[PDB]
């Protein structure tokens, strides 16, 4: 029939398209209710703190600052050298500065043997 | 930039439309009447009229309150209140 | 029909822009007019050859009014 | 250069001895009266230094960082007035106290004749801005900043120190003037590459140099923001005047020896300028870019030519005026609403406007734009690097366009938008702020309309 | 940011030296303060010291 | 936008939403009014014509096949309307929106320079803090012990009492503000 | 006013620690899944879905 | 509760007190005051007065000193049909190379 | 004018040709050209004559700074810190005077350039050699001193050219 559409990781499938919005469970429906319950929690906590009227600031966010934690200042507590890491570190670390060393050095390199065979268009290059 | 709606002027453009639907007749509309329980239309129905009030005030109904507009006067009130007519 | 415009105080950006402009002033324009004044009347010296068993002094070795004091 | 050192000496005894709220009117007035003063250094020989006495001798390249620091003070004075309201009487003075002796060290470092001298001062400085970060800071974590920063920097300094005695004993005396006219060529051993590697590796951790920089984000974030301004805006300086002094004596092993700095300097520019791409602390964000620009300047510094010293002395003095801004802005949104994340605070250009005004000009400046003096500074950087090699000019071109997006980036994440709704406390800027923005901002365009100030001996 | 900044660049410079200096500093001072032990301990130097240097 | 959503899509609003997203794309490929009219009529006959089902497994299966064929002919870019979230004006006027809070922080001076508007801005003011004790109480009486199960809120049972969580609601920036 | 006990921690190796930390962020006990401990630094936080 | 602590004070609002407050002090005269002394010194004196004192610096790097005597030197080297640029810049006759 | 050297600063004397219209339309350059001297012109130079005028009421004159030769480093002993400082001086002076030379230079080519205009391929052939030559002396003077240059090295370089010249000499008379 239709040509099918094939999701990526930066062209998600569409929730029409995902089988497993036809087949609904009991307690597909029953996961359904806590997920609107717990968003019906936090929303009722925030309107309240937001419609205080002797309220004066800001509304901290637990959830942001666990992010924030998260991003920063929990990374190295919770690293552990593996081969992994290992690998992908020396890699992204190492490879590029010695990549990037042998292309200046090649190149210096042959540019000062046309210097020194006198064969390189120097003229006007009175600034350096 | 426009001329500002008002209240009347809303009231008079949906009836206008519902009198243009054929399936409705226009001696018994009303802007009072139920578009199920007093005037026999159906869901897809409702949706034909919530599409032609769209297109009439040039602006897009939600689905999730499409659904409960089930009279003239509930279209009026949700119409002025999201254009922010108080007159 | 006229409606109220919800707007942030610009009344303490305005004070400040209005301070900032009148202390560059304050000093800025009598240092204008006095420099005008200077380049009208006490013009730029002229370059001379330097007359025999004369030393002169550094701010005789420069050109510009301001510059020489 | 006694009759600006003498000065702060005085802001000493008038701040102990000057009434409980006259104190920050005192010091302001006469930091401002002692910046005013130290602008007569300005006027240079073309020929030689300025040589004062034995002890203190002024040049083309000190001028304008002591007039950078002698105007950075009062700058200081007013953010820290604005984030001390509560404290007691002592430790306010206490506070100005460790600013005057901070900008003290500072002016004797950059005026010291001998390296030694040098050393001993520009060492001196730690003590000060270590006592006020880890005093004065308001997180947890300003302990191990200044655990970090201290222990970097000495490990960094203490091979120099036995580099420079080695110096003196051999050659009789480290007098600049001296070495610079009685230098000899470094010849090809182990023994020279270790000495060279001794100074340069203190001065590279001063930079700081990509790899040896964690420090800098430690303890920029952690900081108080005066700390913060005097550590991005002067105290990263210290490393590149060190540098454009000492390697008058380490030729021509720099010729040899300057690969692995060159290589970790441009590709850890690059790698910071995407570390500001994704951060979440508009402070860090800050950091990273500081660390960036320095790496500039140790490409400048090494590849070394006189159209790279140029760049790297204009890029200095672009980014202390810069970076403070930068610093000052980040810090008035943070006491707005007591927070540090980028994306807590938005719509600010709707509840600012002013405020909106000066974010567009300070990221205008941190990136390149013309004819702003970064952007002469990092043109002339890049313009020798390419003279050095053609594909420095890949590695400029990929940090330029990053430096945009992240300037960019963070002033559209922070200003435009729509405004937080339950942020209700955003009070109207003070004309305090806008004052120390435009301090900030207006003898940049100045320095802009007149370049030669800032180019250096080599101009 | 996570992998070289966070991690290993942490880990090469300056936590490896930290951890270090904390293991030998817990090895030299983890002593039970015993006159018998360090008595022993300079009795060895005592021949060490003799033998070794001439 | 000022109805809470339910805990799921029912089948009958599954459907319904389809509808509508059917007939918008394809008034956006029938430009012209006439022909519009004509395929919307054939599609609102297949829709009758699959309306009477029994089988909630063959109007499912039928759902299903209707969303594939949806997604396979939908218009690459459909008419979106100005202020709807895809459109051209959308957001427009979000930089002109100031809250009443930042109204509060005005100069006296300005504030005197409208001195009519103020004085019922008090008396609001007034009308909130005197009720914000009530509007509480209430939220907690009717709420069950486990929490909130929904997002809606109840109205004011009371003579004297207002929807509790209303300030914000009535008091929200206008749609064209500046 | 966000105590010891709401902020990120190690991988969740037990169901107990793995109740807890989905009752820390906020979420149902079936709906969380932390990422694989590869010694990455990320902990207990949660994978939600790649989307925008 | 572990101590006997404060609880975390309110933040104080300089506005609330004072309405034409500059954010300097929480006395309106020394405020005032600490406004006047910043921008009049900081404004006026340091920027007008050093930029214009920069501005007009004694031309002691010897631009146009250097200008006048390259224009004295062309025009006696190409009225005598010299180089204008010399080729060396010490005498070869004062060198004495190894031999 | 006088302001300016003419042997200094050359400029090819100015061929102008007179006009020779063959319409009878009216020229809106010239009735433009007649309003701006009468609007502009005469104003700006009574404005000239009269700052002019009170200049002259005030005449006083500056001078041009000499220097008297010294000795140079190839003179100076080693380690005699005077003298070194003397000859470094002066070396200092003669590069700033070498470089200003260099920019009279370009500065004459790049004038003659866009004087030529469509023919400056062949009539600024002889401005590109002064050039050539000016910049080929300058850049073999000056050309990979560097950042810390000096005296010394000036002379290093010198000696070591003088080296190559007599060796390449030596080779083409064997
Ligand atoms: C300035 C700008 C920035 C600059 C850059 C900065 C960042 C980059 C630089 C730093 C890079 C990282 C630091 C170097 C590596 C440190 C590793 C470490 O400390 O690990 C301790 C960490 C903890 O030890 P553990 O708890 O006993 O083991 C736990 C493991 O999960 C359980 O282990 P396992 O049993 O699963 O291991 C299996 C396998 C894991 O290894 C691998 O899968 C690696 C495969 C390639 C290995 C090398 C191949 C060639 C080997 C023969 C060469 C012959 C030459 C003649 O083991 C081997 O292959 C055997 C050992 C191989 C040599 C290791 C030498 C050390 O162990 C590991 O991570 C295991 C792997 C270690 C080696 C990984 C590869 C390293 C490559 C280095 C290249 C340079
Ligand atoms: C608040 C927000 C913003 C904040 C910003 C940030 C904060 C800033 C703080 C202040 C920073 C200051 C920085 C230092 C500046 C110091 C001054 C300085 O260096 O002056 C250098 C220099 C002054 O020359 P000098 O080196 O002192 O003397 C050399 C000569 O000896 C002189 O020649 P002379 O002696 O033969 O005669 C010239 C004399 C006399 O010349 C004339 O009289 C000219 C007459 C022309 C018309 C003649 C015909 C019409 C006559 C009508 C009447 C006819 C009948 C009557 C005739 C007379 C009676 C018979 O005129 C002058 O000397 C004028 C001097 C002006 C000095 C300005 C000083 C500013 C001080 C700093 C504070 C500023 C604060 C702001 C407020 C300023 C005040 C509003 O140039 C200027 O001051 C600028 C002149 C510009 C003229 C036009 C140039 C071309 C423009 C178009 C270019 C292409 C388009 C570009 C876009 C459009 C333009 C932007
Ligand atoms: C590890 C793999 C590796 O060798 O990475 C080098 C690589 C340097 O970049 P490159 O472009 O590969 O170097 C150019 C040539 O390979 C090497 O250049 P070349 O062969 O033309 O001759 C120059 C060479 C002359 O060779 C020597 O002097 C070798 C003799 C022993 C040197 C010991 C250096 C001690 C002082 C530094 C201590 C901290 C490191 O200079 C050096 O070796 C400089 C030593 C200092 C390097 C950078 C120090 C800061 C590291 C910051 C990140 C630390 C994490 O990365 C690092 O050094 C940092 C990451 C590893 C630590
Ligand atoms: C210098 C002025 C510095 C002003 C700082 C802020 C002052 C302030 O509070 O203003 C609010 C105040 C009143 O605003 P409000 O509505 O009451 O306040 C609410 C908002 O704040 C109202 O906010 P807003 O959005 O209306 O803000 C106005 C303005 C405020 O923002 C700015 O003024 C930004 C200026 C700094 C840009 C930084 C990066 C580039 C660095 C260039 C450095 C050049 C230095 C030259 C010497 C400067 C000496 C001070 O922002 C913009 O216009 C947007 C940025 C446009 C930048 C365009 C730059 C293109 C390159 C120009 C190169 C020119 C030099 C080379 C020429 C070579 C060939 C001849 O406005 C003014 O006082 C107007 C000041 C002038 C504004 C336009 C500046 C044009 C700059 C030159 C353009 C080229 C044409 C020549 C113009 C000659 C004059
Ligand atoms: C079109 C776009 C135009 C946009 C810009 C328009 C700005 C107005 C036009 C330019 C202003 C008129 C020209 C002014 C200019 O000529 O003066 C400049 C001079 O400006 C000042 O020198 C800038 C001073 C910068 C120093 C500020 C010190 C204040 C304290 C700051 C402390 C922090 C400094 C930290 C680093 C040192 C350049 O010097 P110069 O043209 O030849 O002076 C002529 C006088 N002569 C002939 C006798 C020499
Ligand atoms: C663990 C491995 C550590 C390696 C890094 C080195 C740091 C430890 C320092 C210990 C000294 C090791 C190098 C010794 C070099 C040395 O002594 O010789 C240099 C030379 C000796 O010459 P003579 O003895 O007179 O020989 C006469 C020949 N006829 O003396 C000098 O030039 C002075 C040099 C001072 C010593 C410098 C040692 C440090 C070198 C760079 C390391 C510092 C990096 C800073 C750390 C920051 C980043 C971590
Ligand atoms: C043979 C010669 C070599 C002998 C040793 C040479 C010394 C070289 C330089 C040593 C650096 C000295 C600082 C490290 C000392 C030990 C640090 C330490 O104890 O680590 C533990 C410590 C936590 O324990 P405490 O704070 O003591 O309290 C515990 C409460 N429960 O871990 C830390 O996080 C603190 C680390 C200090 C800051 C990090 C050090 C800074 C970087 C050091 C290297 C610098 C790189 C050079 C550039
Ligand atoms: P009202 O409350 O009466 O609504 C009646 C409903 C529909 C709720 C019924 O009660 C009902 O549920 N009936 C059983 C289920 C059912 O009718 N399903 C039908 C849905 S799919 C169907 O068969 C019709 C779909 C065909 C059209 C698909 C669109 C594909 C083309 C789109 C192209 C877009 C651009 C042209």
């Amino acid at each position: 029939s239709f040509p099918k559409y094939k999701p990526s990781r930066l062209a998600t499938l569409p929730a029409t398209l995902d089988p497993a919005e036809y087949d609904i469970s009991p307690e597909t429906r029953k996961a359904q209710a806590e997920r609107l319950a717990i968003r019906s929690r936090l929303k009722r906590e925030y309107l309240l703190q937001y419609n205080d009227p002797n309220r004066l600031g800001v509304i901290e966010d637990p959830a942001l600052i666990r992010w924030t934690y998260a991003r920063s200042a929990n990374i190295y507590p919770n690293f552990r050298p593996t081969p992994k890491t290992s690998l992908l570190g020396a890699l992204f670390g190492i490879g590029p500065l010695f990549f990037w060393y042998y292309v200046f050095k090649t190149d210096r390199d042959k540019k000062e043997k046309l210097i020194q065979e006198g064969k390189l268009d120097q003229t006007f290059n009175i600034s350096y | 930039d426009a001329p500002p709606l008002t209240l009347e002027a809303i009231k008079d453009r949906v009836l206008y439309v519902l009198k243009l639907y054929d399936k409705i007749d226009p001696e018994k509309l009303s802007v009072n009447s139920h578009f199920m329980k007093d005037l026999g239309l159906d869901s897809l129905d409702q949706v034909e009229i919530i599409m032609a009030m769209e297109d009439e005030f040039g602006f897009e109904i939600p689905d999730i309150d499409a659904e409960k507009l089930m009279c003239p006067q509930e279209i009026v009130d949700y119409i002025a209140d999201k254009k922010d007519v108080y007159e | 029909k006229r409606l109220f415009i919800i707007k942030p105080s610009g009344f303490y950006d305005r004070r400040f822009l209005k301070l900032m402009r009148f202390y560059i002033l304050l000093t800025g324009i009598p240092v204008a007019i006095g420099i005008t004044l200077v380049n009208v009347f006490i013009g730029e010296a002229e370059l001379a050859d330097i007359p025999e068993g004369y030393v002169p002094e550094h701010w005789e070795y420069f050109k510009h009014p301001i510059s020489r004091w | 250069m006694l009759k600006i050192i003498i000065p702060t000496t005085m802001l000493l005894p008038m701040t102990w001895m000057s009434k409980h709220n006259m104190i920050w009117i005192n010091a302001t007035v006469h930091s401002l009266l002692i910046s005013l003063i130290s602008l007569s250094l300005l006027n240079q020989l073309g020929e030689n230094s300025l040589n004062f006495s034995l002890t203190f001798f002024s040049d083309s390249l000190s001028a304008p960082l002591l007039v950078l620091t002698t105007w950075l003070l009062p700058l200081m004075l007013m953010a820290s007035q604005s984030h001390l309201s509560k404290e007691t009487t002592t430790r306010k003075k206490l506070y100005i106290t460790m600013l005057i002796l901070l900008q003290l060290f500072l002016i004797m470092t950059f005026t010291a004749t001998e390296l030694i001298l040098f050393y001993i001062l520009f060492e001196a400085t730690l003590v000060p801005t270590l006592i006020i970060i880890t005093r004065w800071g308001n997180q947890t974590e300003r302990l191990n900043a200044g655990l970090y920063f201290l222990f970097y920097t000495l490990a960094g300094s203490l091979p120099l120190l036995v580099a420079l005695v080695y110096i003196q004993n051999t050659t009789g005396s480290l007098n600049f003037l001296i070495i610079h006219y009685w230098s000899h060529p470094l010849s090809n051993s182990w023994s020279n590459i270790f000495m060279w590697l001794a100074c340069i590796m203190a001065f590279m951790v001063k930079m700081p140099l990509y790899g040896l920089h964690l420090w800098l984000p430690k303890a920029h974030v952690e900081a108080p923001i005066a700390g913060s301004m005097v550590l991005a805006a002067v105290l990263l300086k210290l490393g590149g005047y060190g540098m454009m002094r000492i390697t008058t004596i380490l030729n021509p092993l720099t010729n040899y020896m300057a690969y692995p700095f060159l290589m970790l300097s441009m590709w850890g520019m690059i790698m910071t300028s995407s570390i500001c791409l994704r951060q979440t602390d508009l402070k860090s964000l800050i950091a990273y870019s500081s660390v960036s620009h320095m790496a500039l300047v140790i490409v400048a510094i090494m590849i070394q030519t006189p159209w790279s010293f140029m760049g790297a002395t204009a890029l200095m003095i672009a980014h202390g005026l810069t970076s403070s801004m930068l610093f000052c802005l980040a810090n008035t949104n943070y006491e707005r609403v007591h927070s540090r994340t980028m994306i807590l605070a938005r719509g600010l250009q709707t509840l600012l406007p002013l405020m909106a005004t000066w974010w567009l000009v300070a990221s205008l400046t941190n990136l390149a734009l013309p004819p702003s003096i970064n952007l002469i500074g990092e043109l002339f950087i890049i313009t020798a690097s390419f003279s050095w090699s053609n594909i420095t000019i890949i590695l400029m071109g990929m940090n330029m366009m990053i430096t945009a997006l992240y300037s960019l980036y963070m002033l559209i994440t922070t200003q435009r938008g729509k405004y937080t709704h339950h942020i209700n406390n955003i009070k109207p800027s003070f004309t305090r702020e806008n004052a120390l923005m435009a301090l900030h901002i207006l003898p940049l365009l100045l320095l802009t309309l007149n370049p030669k100030m800032i180019l250096g001996p080599l101009y | 940011s996570s992998l070289l900044d966070l991690i290993w660049l942490e880990t090469i410079l300056p936590k490896t030296t930290s951890f270090i200096q904390m293991k030998m500093s817990i090895m030299v001072s983890n002593q039970k303060g015993l006159i018998k032990l360090y008595f022993l301990s300079f009795l060895i130097t005592i021949m060490i010291s003799m033998t070794l240097f001439n | 936008a000022f109805s809470a959503p339910a805990a799921y899509l029912t089948h009958q609003q599954k459907v319904l939403r389809l509808y509508k997203r059917a007939l918008r794309h394809l008034e956006s490929w029938c430009v012209h009014r006439d022909k519009y009219r004509y395929f919307a009529c054939l599609m609102r006959a297949r829709f009758d014509e699959h309306k009477n089902e029994k089988d909630m497994v063959k109007a499912t299966q039928l759902l299903r096949q209707a969303e594939e064929e949806f997604w396979y002919g939908q218009h690459p870019q459909p008419y979106i309307f100005p202020e709807s979230p895809g459109g051209t004006s959308y957001e427009r006027y979000e930089c002109y929106k100031v809250p009443e809070w930042c109204l509060d922080d005005w100069h006296p001076s300005e504030k005197a320079m409208y001195p009519d508007y103020f004085a019922k801005r008090e008396q609001w003011k007034r009308l909130r803090r005197e009720s914000w004790e009530r509007e509480v109480k209430q939220l907690q009486e009717e709420t069950p012990p486990g929490g909130p199960r929904t997002e809606a809120l109840p109205p004011a049972r009371k003579e004297g009492d207002l929807p509790p969580l209303w300030w914000h609601i009535v008091t929200r920036p206008r749609e064209r503000p500046m | 006013h966000v105590t010891k006990d709401m902020f990120p921690g190690p991988y969740p190796k037990t169901p107990e620690e793995r109740a807890a930390a989905a009752k820390k962020y906020n979420m149902r006990v079936e709906d969380y899944e932390p990422y694989p401990d590869d010694g990455m630094g990320y902990g207990d936080y949660p994978k939600l879905p790649d989307r925008s | 509760i572990r101590l006997q602590e404060d609880p975390d004070p309110e933040d104080e609002n300089l506005y609330e007190k004072n309405p034409d407050s500059h954010g300097y002090d929480k006395d309106p005269i020394v405020d005032l005051w600490n406004m006047r002394v910043v921008f009049f010194f900081g404004f006026s004196i340091v920027l007008v007065l050093g930029s214009t004192f920069v501005a007009y610096l004694p031309d002691y790097r010897m631009q146009e000193w250097a200008r006048r005597e390259a224009e004295r030197l062309v025009k006696y080297r190409e009225a005598n049909g010299l180089p204008l640029m010399e080729s060396n810049c010490f005498d070869p006759n004062k060198i004495q190379l190894p031999e | 004018p006088d302001s300016w050297d003419k042997d200094v600063y050359p400029e090819p004397p100015r061929r102008t040709p007179a006009p020779a219209p063959q319409t009878s339309l009216p020229n809106p350059v010239t009735y433009l050209t007649k309003i701006f001297d009468l609007l502009v012109d005469r104003p700006v130079t009574l404005a000239r004559e009269f700052i002019e005028q009170q200049h002259a009421k005030n005449r006083y004159y500056y001078y041009h700074r000499e220097f008297r030769r010294v000795p140079d480093i190839t003179e100076c002993e080693e380690k005699d810190i005077l003298c070194m400082f003397e000859a470094e001086m002066q070396w200092r002076r003669d590069y700033k005077v070498d470089q200003e030379i260099v920019n009279i230079i370009q500065e004459r080519l790049k004038a003659c350039q866009q004087r030529e205009g469509e023919s400056y391929r062949q009539n600024c052939a002889k401005e590109l050699e002064q050039f050539t030559q000016v910049s080929k002396a300058f850049q073999d003077r000056y050309s990979d001193l560097g950042a810390h240059y000096s005296a010394r090295k000036c002379l290093a370089k010198q000696k070591q050219r003088m080296l190559a010249e007599r060796k390449a000499a030596k080779e083409a008379a064997a």
